[PDB]
């Protein structure tokens, strides 16, 4: 069949794999590549020094284990193989209440290339603490950062 | 355990998946409900809040056991293990359950094969208000 | 009157450490940021600190130069290290919020009046 | 480092462990060392008489029964293992 | 029978790959949408948004859950769609 | 393992514990002593007649 081809090269990756443990762990650093399209910006709260962002934040990254022959180039695989994988736990430093939207399903998409370059984006709703001096008020400006970065892993 | 081997045959071979009579009659569901209080009638966004005890009846012949024990009284575990109706209000804006100290539901089976299933609900339902002659 | 205070030696053969102190304003909300200044050469960003002791550092100082802040006492430290005869220049030390920068002194409205430092070979 | 000794090691060390006895039942009082790095403190609200604070709250015990050789470095492990491992009430 | 009627939807369920869509290599999978509005209930202007309660929708076409001998629609339990593939 | 002895202590009280059935079924009434220990009277909201 068509289709049980494809299921059993998802067998045979995950056979073995072992989700607790990053790529090259204990022989190489994992090299992220990173990005983010706002979709939109979402409104400033003066009272509360916070601002709202919506984002795709999509994450790259190799992972050997995870290289396979078959029919098809890339795998545009279902959201559910996330959670069955390694993936990075990047988190928002200056973030206070973040949404990862799940409606109807959880807003990711995972794709595996061949070679094993995974490609992870996720629909985030981001607040922020944007620090403001309100000296120059209502003609002053601000510079609100967005900062995020691994939670357990160092460089 | 009598009560757990009636469990156990009970459960053999039994899907939640399939509501009882797939393919024979209709399921039957006898609801009633005991009203405890109805919250404050909120003019702005046109609901009004009601705290119920909602409880449906009806007839599994999956569950007919013969023991001398005339019904089974069990709690919530069994309520996700059995078929239960997908009953849901049309017109709340938002519900929920009570989850303390347990979930507030209740489910007795009877040797008949009858099935009385009661749970604790909160409803805010919507109501549009015709405000002409106010107060 | 906002001033700020610099301090470190002038002449060395190396490591060095040159401090940075506020006062008249507390800059703990702020980003403190030092700068370069060569013989014939325009102002060159060198490191800076955020209100959350995160780091920015320049590609031509990258690895040699350490930044820390203390926000008890109100300063800036730049430690440095592995000097070499061409980073010899004046250092500027300046704090304020970053608007359209950063990495640009245009971003900065205090300055200090800037540290000399030599280096011999 | 071999990634396939990590995975055998870290499988016999979570291989019989019952998260449901805590590291030393029988034994003396296990330690747990506690501090914090505090963010930020948001809303010190006079109206609610309450205070945000969010904070990297960080604790550290010692369990025998986690003890690995032969991998010299420390395993840091998804955060999900937390299901598994036991760790303070 | 229920009997016939839970081994049919048991041989539907089993080796059921959820995460493949229909047709992983084949063409691409078409899903019809309809939507009933049962309320507008807040269009804040102070927050730019409005609230909307709905009933929706989708309609699509899996080969691997096709049956036989049974004319009937099996309006199984809402549990079963963690089990079977749905659109995100 | 030293520990192991509760592990097994455990196992062999679980093994076969129906916990859908409450203790004494059919035997006695289950006497449950209940009380309350009050950390903290919280605010009482005249707005909703309600209290924490
Ligand atoms: C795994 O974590 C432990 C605990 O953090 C690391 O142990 C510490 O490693 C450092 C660097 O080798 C040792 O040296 C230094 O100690 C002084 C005095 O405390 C301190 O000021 C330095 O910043 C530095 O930490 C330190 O003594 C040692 N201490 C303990 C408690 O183990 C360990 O190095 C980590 N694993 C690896 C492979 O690095």
């Amino acid at each position: 069949d068509n289709t049980t081809v494809f299921t059993r090269i998802l067998d045979r990756l995950l056979d073995g794999y072992d989700n607790r443990l990053r790529p090259g762990l204990g022989e190489r650093v994992t090299e992220v590549k990173t990005d983010i399209f706002v979709t939109s910006f979402g409104p400033v709260s003066d009272h509360d020094m916070e601002y709202t962002i919506d984002v795709f934040f999509r994450q790259s990254w190799k992972d050997e284990r995870l290289k396979f022959k078959g029919p098809m180039t890339v795998l545009r695989l279902n959201n559910l193989m996330a959670s069955k994988i390694w993936t990075p736990d990047t988190f928002f430093h200056n973030g206070k209440k973040s949404v990862a939207h799940n409606m109807t399903m959880p807003n990711k998409l995972l794709r595996i290339t061949e070679d094993g370059t995974l490609l992870y984006t996720m629909r985030l709703t981001v607040r922020a603490e944007c620090p403001m001096h309100l000296e120059d008020f209502p003609m002053d400006a601000h510079a609100c950062p967005l900062k995020f970065g691994s939670y357990a892993y160092t460089r | 355990g009598d009560v757990t081997v009636i469990l156990n045959n009970l459960l053999e071979g039994y899907d939640n998946k399939l509501r009882p009579d797939i393919g024979v009659k209709p399921t039957l569901i006898h609801t009633d409900m005991y009203v405890n209080s109805i919250g404050p009638v909120n003019a702005i966004n046109m609901e009004y809040t009601i705290d119920i005890f909602f409880a449906q009846t009806w007839y599994d012949r999956r569950l007919k056991f013969n023991s001398t024990i005339k019904v089974l009284r069990l709690n919530s575990n069994m309520v996700g293990k059995i078929w239960i109706p997908d009953t849901f209000f049309r017109n709340s804006k938002k519900a929920d359950a009570h989850w303390i100290t347990t979930p507030n539901r209740m489910l007795r089976i009877w040797n008949d094969g009858r099935v009385l299933y009661t749970l604790r609900l909160t409803i805010d339902a919507e109501c549009q208000l015709q405000l002409h002659n106010f107060p | 009157q906002v001033q700020l205070q610099e301090s470190g030696g002038g002449l060395v053969q190396g490591s060095l450490r040159v401090s940075c102190a506020a006062s008249g304003r507390t800059f703990t909300t702020y980003i403190m940021a030092w700068f370069r200044q060569a013989p014939g050469k325009e102002r060159e960003f060198l490191a800076a600190m955020d209100q959350g002791r995160i780091q920015y550092y320049g590609d031509s100082v990258r690895g040699r130069f350490t930044i820390s802040r203390d926000y008890a006492k109100n300063s800036v430290d730049l430690q440095l290290d592995g000097l070499r005869p061409e980073d010899t220049a004046v250092y500027y030390c300046a704090a304020g919020a970053g608007f359209w920068g950063l990495r640009t002194a245009s971003s900065y409205h205090y300055w200090g009046q800037g540290t000399q430092v030599t280096v011999s070979s | 480092g071999n990634m396939s000794f990590v995975k055998e090691t870290v499988d016999k060390l979570l291989k019989g462990y019952d998260i449901r006895l805590r590291p030393d039942f029988g034994g003396p009082p296990v330690c747990v060392g506690m501090n914090i790095d505090i963010a930020s403190i948001d809303m010190v609200s006079e109206v609610n008489m309450d205070y945000t604070l969010t904070m990297y709250f960080q604790q550290y015990w010692r369990d025998k029964r986690l003890a690995y050789s032969g991998i010299p470095l420390n395993l840091t492990l998804d955060n999900r293992v937390a299901d598994q491992l036991w760790v303070p009430d």
